[PDB]
RNA sequence: AGAGAAGGUCACGGCGAGACGAGCCGUUUAUCAUUACGAUAGGUGUCAAGUGGAAGUGCAGUGAUGUAUGCAGCUGAGGCAUCCUAACAGACCCACAGACUUGAAC
RNA sequence: CAUUGAGAGGACCUUUCCCUAGUACGAGAGGACCGGGAAGGACGCACCUCUGGUGUACCAGUUAUCGUGCCCACGGUAAACGCUGGGUAGCCAAGUGCGGAGCGGAUAACUGCUGAAAGCAUCUAAGUAGUAAGCCCACCCCAAGAUGAGUGCUCUCCUA
RNA sequence: UUCACAUCGACGGGAAGGUUUGGCACCUCGAUGUCGGCUCUUCGCCACCUGGGGCUGUAGUAUGUUCCAAGGGUUGGGCUG
RNA sequence: GACAACUCUCUCUAAGGAACUCGGCAAAAUAGCCCCGUAACUUCGGGAGAAGGGGUGCCCCCUCACAAAGGGGGUCGAAGU
């Protein structure tokens, strides 16, 4: 449930701290987004002396949402924050390491992120 | 708003008779209540 | 309209879940069945100009029926019943009065079915709930919040268009939910389990018949 | 719409409902017969049967509830003294409603209510 | 005699719970319990996941009786709901029980991390 | 004219129907059982459910307080039983075998 | 009571990916028509089993003060909850299901077959075949005040 | 590249439409309230996308130009009254 | 009495948090007391309650209550002006 002007955290080693979604990708003329959906984002806080600057436009995918993610077996997932991970056109992350747990639903689209995660 | 023109005489009466027509249904209820009360068999209505 | 096959009538009892063997969850709706599901009348083209068959349901005390309705059921030696509905068909060569209609003989498993019943009555509702209109500003001095706004152009046409989406009664009418999958049968309790939602609250009447598809089952036109 | 809502509103807020019905039971249990409207009488059956249900289980915990509900103090002490002998066998339906002509001022449907 | 129609909800609700209980019994869980859940994952075949945490709710809904499990993984808080009588759940434990005074522990979402770390 | 056909309306008790009208259910509550029809609402009883461990008493502690009796206590708009109260009294409208022609039957 | 449907409305929308296939084509780069199958968007008809909102029915905690003789325990007020923490039914969406079908009919543009006037040729001034998110029916709802007021089953018309 | 008409087309000519700026001043001065925006419609086609074709200086993908076609659709933001 | 739309006066509202809007209009949030700590600039008076942080209930003791404040210990709740 990621609307534009939504402040997201960063999970990877990309060297950023905060993001701000401005558009959604993949969903035609949609305004919200769940985990696994790609977004366009704007950096607002970055780490000093890193390849990423403060006001760059990038692509990223949502990995954590405070909104609840329903499964088929009745299980539901909930996080206590909103976060994302930057990506390239192929979909691989720039950061070498990942923080936070990832859901198993991302293996069908983003398997590299599932491997680098500490837990699932 | 405001009315453009005045209502006629008979169109007025047709609307008044409907208001008066409600008395027809109120009289039937009273007659039903009396005949259902002049027998002294109803244990659900105390008239005194 | 022409139905693809023959259906029956049941009553909504509630709604619950259904765990599969693998573990997937299925929001399932339950439908009971009263005593009577017997055929009452058989219509033909020679008499009525169309082919169909009546079906009754919800047996009740005989005193409650009007005496005309008794003679209609007493012709076929049929018990008293409250409701009556038809099932139009192409051929009625294999139906007679005083004939029971077991649903398990007609709906085995995983069969698509068209449910139809009365919806929940909302009453005299506005435009935002009925026609999904948008709302005006709640601040910035706006006086109109949940109003319609304009209901026409102006001097041209000079009148309000017919069928303008406006307030009125909402719900309480007949609808039909198409292509619902049946999950399970239970002949012990005389009950049927169907996936998805059903119009109305528990105790409401409905009709369930085989799913009709345009080019497959019914005659095209 | 009020689908599934079982509550008597009586054209009064909650603070006045909780006081109006609470006050009428004080008068019925001492007089045994009063003259009120039909809407007030219909809402009264739920609460009068409650206080009478407390007397069957005439314990100390059940008494403190009636004291908080019933305004006056002497009726509650007198209520538990007579109900076990008076309603030692009845199970519910501790009152009836007798209809009556309406009032002159507002045509309000009036009716008596009494303890069987 | 047959079964009345107003009771079929309870029968089906009671029947499935009885079948799942004999197939896989379950202990009595309340708000504040610290449990350890083992559930099969049809994605893989070899091993199974292991999720633990404190119970912050218990919604009684018959066969779909649920429990919410709060626990902090990788520094971030995570709340997961588990239907008790699902066939995927292979085993449940009750490690310990915390002293509480409420039915639902929603305040922990604002409290410190250590109240939910395990 | 008398009397009240089927049936409808009011009235009585209610609604998951409803602005009011309307629409729907019910109006002495059965007896037999392999069986389904005669509980409308409220109350009562019971169960699900919600809140989360009542009062009183005892114990521990200088005390705040904790603790045992105790899945307690309260609630129960819902489900099922139960005629305990109220559906009593009853009232109104309503019954010319369906004009006249022609044909085919008889 | 059950119904035919003249007429009327609603809805028939759309993106991406995979297979065919790295095939046809092309020097190579690069990369298909047709056909089939999935996942979505928007919109619409319903629903509350699920996740939750509200829930001035209800439960609990708590501040100040008045009262119930006082302690304990309760009640009122702090607008139309004193302030808060939870909440069944109900309502509701963010939640849950369904929906959009047809190798059915007739056409437009276009391509045609057969073939005169005009021994040739011509899609045509005889005839005829393919074919559009469009048109009509089919799908969903209403519907005999359709005064053109229909159809069918059943019932009633007492007394003198 | 040669080839007027794949695509542009000077020089000039003949039209329709009534959304632009204007001309006239016919209705309204004992009153026809304005620009833009919100909400809510509904039609037209001279077609932006979606459907189906022709030609191409159309290999293919993707275009270009044009015909039938108005059923449906045609985003959210920054600046500006 | 009843508890439709719609209007007004009020309460809460999941995820997000000015994307609304001419404009953060309106609403929401902040709030008391005691400690810590308080910038550029300055007419040396101010700025300043700057900003920004911590504590706050009840019970026992220290304590002699010294009207206070302070210290230590214990305890209830999601939350102590
Ligand atoms: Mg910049
Ligand atoms: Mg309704
Ligand atoms: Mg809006
Ligand atoms: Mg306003
Ligand atoms: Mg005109
Ligand atoms: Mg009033
Ligand atoms: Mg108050
Ligand atoms: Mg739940
Ligand atoms: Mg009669
Ligand atoms: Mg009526
Ligand atoms: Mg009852
Ligand atoms: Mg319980
Ligand atoms: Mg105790
Ligand atoms: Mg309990
Ligand atoms: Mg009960
Ligand atoms: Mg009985
Ligand atoms: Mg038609
Ligand atoms: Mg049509
Ligand atoms: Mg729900
Ligand atoms: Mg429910
Ligand atoms: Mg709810
Ligand atoms: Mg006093
Ligand atoms: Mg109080
Ligand atoms: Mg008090
Ligand atoms: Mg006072
Ligand atoms: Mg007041
Ligand atoms: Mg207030
Ligand atoms: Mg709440
Ligand atoms: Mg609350
Ligand atoms: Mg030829
Ligand atoms: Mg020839
Ligand atoms: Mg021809
Ligand atoms: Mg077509
Ligand atoms: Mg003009
Ligand atoms: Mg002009
Ligand atoms: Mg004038
Ligand atoms: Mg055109
Ligand atoms: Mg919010
Ligand atoms: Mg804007
Ligand atoms: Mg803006
Ligand atoms: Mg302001
Ligand atoms: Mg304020
Ligand atoms: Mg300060
Ligand atoms: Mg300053």
């Amino acid at each position: 449930m990621i609307q534009p002007q939504t402040h997201l955290n960063v999970a990877d080693n990309s060297g950023a701290r905060e993001l701000m979604c401005i558009r959604i990708i993949g969903a035609s003329n949609r305004r919200y987004a769940r985990i696994g959906d790609v977004i366009v984002a704007v950096i607002k806080e970055a780490i000093p002396n890193t390849p990423l600057e403060r006001s760059e436009v990038i692509r990223a995918v949502v990995v954590r949402t405070c909104k609840e993610l329903k499964r088929d077996n009745g299980m539901i997932i909930r996080y206590d924050d909103n976060a994302a991970v930057i990506i390239d056109q192929e979909g691989n992350p720039k950061g070498t390491r990942i923080f936070g747990a990832i859901a198993r639903e991302l293996r069908q689209k983003f398997a590299k992120i599932v491997s680098l995660a500490p837990e699932v | 708003a405001v009315p453009k023109k005045r209502t006629s005489i008979y169109k007025k009466r047709i609307r008044k008779n409907i208001w008066k027509k409600k008395g027809y249904w109120a009289a039937l209820k009273a007659f039903s209540l009396a005949k259902s009360l002049s027998t002294g068999n109803s244990k659900s209505f105390f008239v005194r | 309209s022409v139905d693809a096959g023959i259906g029956v009538m049941g009553t909504k009892l509630g709604m619950m879940s259904f765990f599969e063997e693998d573990g997937t969850v299925v929001p399932v709706t339950v439908i009971g069945f009263k005593e009577g599901n017997i055929v009452t009348q058989v219509k033909t083209e020679s008499t009525d100009g169309y082919n169909a068959v009546q079906v009754g349901y919800e047996r009740l005390r005989d005193r409650k029926l009007t005496m005309p309705e008794r003679g209609h059921l007493n012709k076929a030696g049929v018990i008293p019943m409250r409701h009556l509905q038809e099932f139009r068909l192409v051929s009625v060569d294999d139906f007679t009065p005083s004939q029971k209609l077991l649903f398990e003989e007609l709906f085995k498993e995983g069969d698509m079915v068209d449910i139809s019943g009365t919806t929940i009555g909302k009453g005299f509702q506005g435009g935002i709930k009925r026609h999904n209109f948008k709302r005006g500003l709640m601040t910035h001095g706006s006086k109109s919040h949940r109003a319609l706004g304009s209901i026409g152009a102006g001097t041209t046409p000079g009148h309000v268009y017919k069928g303008k989406k406006m307030p009125g009664r909402m719900g309480g009418t007949k609808t039909k939910i198409r292509k619902l999958k049946i999950m399970k049968i239970d002949t012990d309790l005389r009950v049927v389990m169907i996936k998805g939602a059903v119009p109305g609250k528990p105790g409401n009447l409905l009709r369930l018949a085989p799913a009709k598809i345009v080019g497959k089952n019914i005659p095209k036109n | 719409m009020k689908h599934g809502r079982k509550i008597h509103r009586l054209s009064r807020p909650a603070d006045q409902r909780r006081a109006l019905l609470r006050g009428l039971t004080t008068q019925l249990l001492k007089h045994g017969r009063i003259k009120t409207t039909r809407a007030k009488a219909s809402a009264m059956r739920k609460y009068v049967d409650k206080m009478i249900t407390l007397a069957k289980e005439g314990s100390l915990h059940k008494r403190r509830q009636a004291l908080g509900f019933i305004y006056e103090k002497q009726i509650v002490h007198a209520l538990f003294a007579e109900v076990p002998e008076r309603y030692g066998d009845r199970n519910g339906g501790y009152t009836r409603i007798i209809r009556t002509l309406p009032r002159r001022g507002d045509n309000a449907p009036m009716a008596y209510i009494e303890l069987v | 005699q047959r079964v009345k129609l107003g009771d079929i909800m309870g029968i089906l609700n009671k029947k499935a719970v009885h079948a799942a209980e004999e197939l896989r019994p379950v202990p009595g869980i309340r708000t504040g319990d610290i449990v350890q859940i083992r559930l099969e994952v049809p994605e893989n075949k070899r091993r199974l996941s292991v999720y633990k945490g404190i119970v912050i709710s218990r919604q009684n809904a018959g066969i779909h009786t649920t429990i919410r499990i709060r626990r902090i993984i990788a520094g971030v808080g995570v709340e997961i709901v588990f239907p008790l009588y699902s066939p995927n759940i292979k085993e449940i434990k009750v490690v310990s029980h915390r002293k509480v005074r409420k039915a639902r522990l929603y305040y922990l979402r604002d409290k410190l991390p250590r109240l939910s770390t395990f």
